[PDB]
């Protein structure tokens, strides 16, 4: 198993970062810091920032990092 | 076009009592329980919104259970077998022939 | 010397021992069953539910729990509706 | 109420690719089906052993008071038919040991007791208690044993019954013994091994009925009986 | 019998950690000098809320901390309580009686309780 | 009567109200055993009082094998004590006497076939699944085995004065069939 | 097949006497003249010999014969070699009250004597040219 | 031979039920003993000669009013021809000796219905092999 | 990520001596340590499990007994292990078991 099972784990880590209040952006590495990915390959990378973190509709793109997007969503 | 049913009365259907205790009914009995139990399971298939598929085999069913109704020696149909081996005896078979 | 009577057949007995050498299966903590789930659509991409239910080892009601949360459950045409392991 | 279709006829019954567009579409209730599922599964049980109709009716008549009154919907209706049969068998006065209904059935000792248990509960009835008279005819008969050995085992396993010779002992277990030592009395001779796997008793349980039953050889035996082999010639085990 | 058990165990563990050190680039040289080390290592209360009420109702709990005696190292396979007694199927294992080295197959316990 | 019952066994439950963690009070037990697959409580054991405990995670405590009422609070608040030891505040709430089981004798042998036929309505003697007969009857909720050895067991009361009642009320029937 | 691989073959049949099992489950021989009184079948049981192989792939096969299983009753003609009155004599005939002179080659089905009566057909096996003028 | 196919057809059933479920079958109980017996007996009960579209009066209650009359019944041969087709029901010339040219009911089953003649007899059959093992050794 | 009862004993104090020696000295990483560990245990367990044909007997009294996770804590007083060769006389064993 590779290059799509980490992309679960990631998606839920930030969710649940944004629950306690992280409304802040955060690096890549930052997440795959504490997630224990530190083994993940380049490909997967690119394919993450290529791919992952911009077609989905609950990820936002500001000056170039990552973050929720609790504007869409109804709070 | 066949829209309401007529149900004969109980003279022309009537239920024979046997040694002990038996309620054996007449062949029509048994069909118009056939077009009562199909007539309210496609009444309620229509009320509830079913498929477009399952309302035109029910109205098939529907109309193959009128149709043997009247006429039990449809030609290349099914026939509408009692249990054992026995064609019912349709309005046509009770009217036609040399016992009829 | 045939139906010959008998306390229990052979086959329920033997049936019986191996259900209480193996056991209930255990219910466990959640996030190393969606461990196995993740193993799961990792080794491959649909899946049934009875087959889901033998590779993770977990009670049904369970599973359809954590599955219910994360997973979605698509019509088909061909067989039967099942369940998708994609939580998107 | 309802009618079958029958087979087709011509190619108006057929369809387009090799099927009849008219098919039997049963409209029995889960019920029904359910209960008639367990008649037929009742006759196949009761047909094993060579039951009289009247006991197969008698078991249907049980099985539907039982399923009407509903109050064993947990247990499997195979363990309810075959409850239901050991009690038509024992209310007609021609009882059937547990572990014979046992050896035509899928279901337990231990499910089908508990089912006739609960059964005789629900119905708020009572059966008459076996005596080790009426388990005779049928474990002579299988292990081919003459008339007079008939008598001779009927007669001797009343009487130690009567003067409570062997306490609390099971019927099936005191009859086997009755039938252990009077078949040693005549010529014909059966081993521990056939009256077991016939009567359903294990060794242990007949041997120490038999040596429960030994010192009052002579007194227990009918008066008018043919002793082919003498009383102290028995073998003790 | 024990010595040669131990040689076969050191010929099997050196066998099979051939792969394991070449696969990272462990040269061999660092197994010999281990196994030597290892050599050389070898050779009316009413109102019932409080509960403090009783005192000394546990046993000492140092044994399971000292861990200095004799222990079992092993593993089961068939346990039963009888009542009184535990019958005990235990399958392979090892053992170190006051230094020397024991095993075992198949054993029979009992323990009185 | 002139024979008093002695109760051999007493169960009851009683709310800790509060939730538990099985693992840890297995870990840090001293006589807890808890397997997974098998069922869904720790198991606890204590000598003294020879009395068991089963923890389950909703924090119902139930106790068995006290020989007294007494003496099953006094176990169950040595149970709740080694839940207080591991820092979990349990309580003890709503304690409830559930079930106590005697065995006495009568010192005769009974001809269980003659109490059958009697009270057909409250006696079922199968001798092919138990060799004991039972007798259920009615306005006590209690049920009692029978024996041609004359031992009896009662079982199914709420209190201890309820069992005596019932006993002698079999014991006239009993000595009626006296053997 | 469900892994296990089950195998049965049937290979010997037996067929016992005519019997009868009243309401005690004692057998008994069936009696032509008490099949006709009583409204019985007269009915031997047929018997079969089954062998049970299994199929493992740790190659375990088990051999296990189950010996004369009961697989039903064939009704049995009057008269003929597995009947009661095979080889009796005339006095043996008359003793059992079934008549010397009864011809047999019937069945007794529910008491009613039934008789089986021969079928013509068209010979098989055979090229046969015919005359379809029609 | 159909009802012991239908017999075989039911251990499969039940068998599978059984193996499918993951425990092994007790052979004893797949076997439904109602089926050969309650077939058999319903075949030669009703005389309709098939499953419970076939032959009718095949079987028939012997007749007992005379010595004479029940030898005739137990000798009896049937033509499936319907009861319509005169040249079925004539006395052809090769029923000498095999069939009574004139034992035949009068009226809808005449000629359709006869009976053997006093020394004919009707083969039970035999297997080929051995005829053809000596044809073959034979030149 | 394995069975872990053979690292509480004598060659398993040894051999993660011998490791944390080897780490202290800059020579190899922990995860190495840890591999080296795993790999032991599979080889004796497999050991243990293949070339040990042989029985013994025990008998003593318990005091102390405990269940978590598959892992048995008993504990026996006054053990005498008996065996065909040699007879042993120790006063407490601990019994660690697991499956």
């Amino acid at each position: 198993g590779y290059k799509f099972g980490v992309l679960a784990k990631i998606v839920n880590y930030m969710k649940t970062r944004h629950q306690r209040g992280d409304t802040h952006p955060l690096t890549l590495d930052e997440i795959l810091d504490e997630t224990q990915h530190l083994d993940i390959g380049l490909k997967q990378k690119q394919w993450l920032m290529t791919e992952a973190l911009v077609n989905n509709p609950k990820i936002e793109v500001i000056d170039g990092k990552y973050a929720f997007k609790p504007k869409y969503n109804v709070r | 076009i066949v829209t309401v049913l007529p149900v004969p009365p109980l003279s022309v259907r009537p239920a024979v009592v046997m040694q002990g205790s038996a309620r054996n009914q007449d062949d029509l009995t048994h069909k118009l329980a056939d077009i009562v139990k199909i007539n309210n399971q496609l009444r309620r298939n229509e009320q509830n919104g079913a498929a477009a598929h399952v309302i035109a085999e029910d109205v098939k069913l529907l109309q193959f259970h009128v149709a043997t109704m009247v006429d039990n020696e449809l030609p290349g149909l099914p026939r509408a077998m009692q249990k054992s081996g026995r064609p019912l005896k349709s309005l046509k078979q009770r009217l036609k022939g040399k016992e009829g | 010397t045939n139906y010959k009577p008998v306390a229990n057949h052979q086959y329920n007995i033997e049936y019986e021992r191996k259900k209480k050498e193996d056991g209930k299966r255990a219910r466990a903590d959640k996030q190393h069953v969606l461990d196995m789930l993740f193993s799961a659509f990792e080794k491959h991409q649909y899946y049934n539910l009875k087959d889901l239910v033998d590779i993770t080892k977990q009670p049904v009601v369970y599973l359809k729990e954590i599955l219910k949360e994360i997973g979605v459950q698509n019509v088909k045409g061909i067989h039967k509706n099942t369940w998708e392991l994609k939580p998107e | 109420l309802s009618t079958m279709i029958g087979k087709g006829t011509g190619a108006a019954s057929f369809d387009e690719f090799g099927n009849s567009k008219y098919q039997n579409r049963r409209t029995m209730s889960s019920s029904d089906r359910a209960m008639m599922n367990a008649f037929k599964e009742i006759t196949t049980m009761a047909d094993r052993i060579n039951l009289p109709r009247n006991i197969v009716d008698r078991t249907n008549n049980l099985f539907k008071q039982v399923y009407e009154q509903k109050s064993l919907k947990g247990r499997a209706n195979d363990a309810i038919a075959s409850a239901c049969l050991y009690i038509a068998c024992r209310q007609e006065g021609v009882p059937r040991t547990f572990k014979e209904i046992c050896a035509v059935s899928r279901i337990s000792k231990k499910e089908i007791g508990r089912c006739f248990k609960l059964i005789l509960k629900a119905l708020e009835t009572s059966v008459d208690l076996i005596t080790t008279g009426d388990f005779m005819s049928r474990f002579c008969s299988n292990l081919c044993l003459p008339k007079q050995v008939q008598m001779a085992a009927t007669h001797i396993a009343r009487k130690a019954v009567e003067l409570d010779l062997v306490p609390g002992r099971s019927p099936i277990s005191v009859a086997a013994a009755a039938i252990y030592m009077a078949s040693q009395a005549s010529a014909e001779k059966r081993t521990q091994k056939e009256i077991g796997d016939i009567a359903g008793v294990a060794d242990v349980t007949i041997r120490q009925s038999y040596r429960l039953i030994y010192p009052r050889a002579p007194d227990l035996f009918p008066t008018d009986f043919k002793f082919d082999t003498p009383v102290d010639k028995l073998p003790q085990l | 019998t024990v010595p040669k058990l131990y040689r076969s165990v050191i010929e099997d563990v050196i066998n099979d950690v051939r792969d394991i050190f070449l696969d990272d680039g462990v040269d061999e040289q660092v197994l010999m000098e281990l196994k030597t080390l290892w050599e050389n290592k070898l050779m009316g209360q009413v109102e019932e809320e409080p509960l403090n009420s009783e005192d000394d109702v546990s046993d000492e709990e140092g044994q399971e901390l000292f861990d200095t005696e004799n222990v079992v190292v092993c593993q089961y396979d068939k346990i039963h309580r009888s009542k009184n007694k535990w019958k005990f199927h235990l399958k392979d294992g090892i053992m170190n009686l006051n230094g020397r080295d024991y095993i075992f197959s198949k054993a029979i316990g009992d323990a009185e309780w | 009567s002139g024979i008093v019952p002695q109760l051999q066994n007493i169960v009851s439950t009683v709310n800790l109200g509060c939730k538990l963690d099985l693992k840890t009070i297995a870990l840090r037990a001293r006589n807890a055993e808890y397997n997974p697959k098998r069922f869904a409580a720790v198991i606890m054991r204590i000598r003294e009082p020879r009395t068991t405990a089963l923890i389950f995670s909703s924090g119902k405590m139930v106790c068995t094998g006290a020989k007294s009422e007494e003496q099953s609070r006094l176990a169950a608040r040595k149970y709740a004590r080694v839940v207080q030891k591991l820092g979990f505040p349990a309580k003890f709430l709503d304690f409830k006497i559930q079930n106590m089981v005697g065995s006495c004798d009568v010192k005769f042998p009974i001809r269980l076939e003659g109490l059958v036929l009697t009270h057909q309505q409250f006696s079922s003697y199968e001798p092919e699944l138990f060799p004991g007969l039972i007798y259920r009857m009615i306005k006590p909720r209690i049920v009692l085995l029978i024996f041609v050895s004359g031992k009896v067991v009662l079982t199914g009361a709420k209190v201890r004065a309820e069992i005596y009642e019932a006993f002698e009320n079999i014991y006239p029937i009993l000595k009626g069939f006296r053997k | 097949q469900a892994p296990p691989r089950y195998l049965l073959k049937f290979e010997q049949i037996y067929l016992s006497k005519p019997t009868h099992w009243e309401r005690d489950g004692a057998p008994s021989p069936m009696m032509p003249n008490e099949a006709r009184l009583r409204n019985l079948t007269y009915s031997a049981p047929l018997y079969v010999d089954i062998t049970k192989t299994v199929i493992k792939e740790g190659e375990e096969q088990l051999q296990t014969q189950h010996q004369k299983t009961f697989i039903g009753k064939i009704p049995i003609m009057l008269r003929s070699t597995y009947c009661l009155l095979n080889g009796l004599t005339d006095r043996d005939l008359c003793e059992l009250n079934e008549c010397p002179l009864d011809p047999g080659g019937y069945f007794i089905i529910n008491g009613s004597e039934k008789v089986l009566i021969a079928q013509e057909k068209m010979a098989t096996n055979t090229v046969y040219v015919f005359a379809k003028k029609d | 031979r159909g009802m012991f196919k239908n017999l075989l057809k039911e251990v499969r059933i039940y068998a599978q039920k059984f193996i499918d479920r993951g425990k092994d079958f007790n052979l004893e109980l797949a076997i439904k003993t109602r089926i050969i017996s309650d077939g058999l007996k319903y075949s030669l009960a009703t005389g309709n000669w098939g499953d419970q579209q076939a032959r009718a009066g095949v079987s028939q209650v012997l007749n007992r009013l005379t010595f004479a009359s029940t030898l005739s019944h137990l000798r009896r041969l049937n033509s499936p021809i319907g009861r319509k087709l005169a040249k079925p029901r004539q006395l052809h010339n090769t029923l000498w000796g095999m069939v009574c040219p004139a034992e035949t009911p009068e009226g809808h089953a005449v000629g359709l219905v006869k009976n053997l003649a006093l020394m004919a007899y009707i083969s039970v059959g035999s297997q080929p092999s051995p005829i053809l093992e000596f044809l073959e050794e034979w030149s | 990520m394995a069975y872990q009862l053979y690292r509480n004993t004598t060659l398993g104090n040894s051999l993660q001596e011998s490791l944390d020696e080897l780490i202290q000295s800059q020579q190899i990483t922990p995860q190495l340590a840890l591999q080296v560990l795993l790999q032991f245990d599979k080889a004796i367990n497999a050991a243990l499990a293949q070339r040990v044909r042989n029985r013994v007997n025990f008998r003593g009294s318990l005091n102390t007994y405990r269940f978590c996770d598959n892992v048995w804590t008993f504990v026996l007083n006054d053990v005498e292990f008996r065996e065909v060769t040699e007879l042993i006389k120790v006063d407490k064993v601990k019994i660690v078991a697991c499956d």
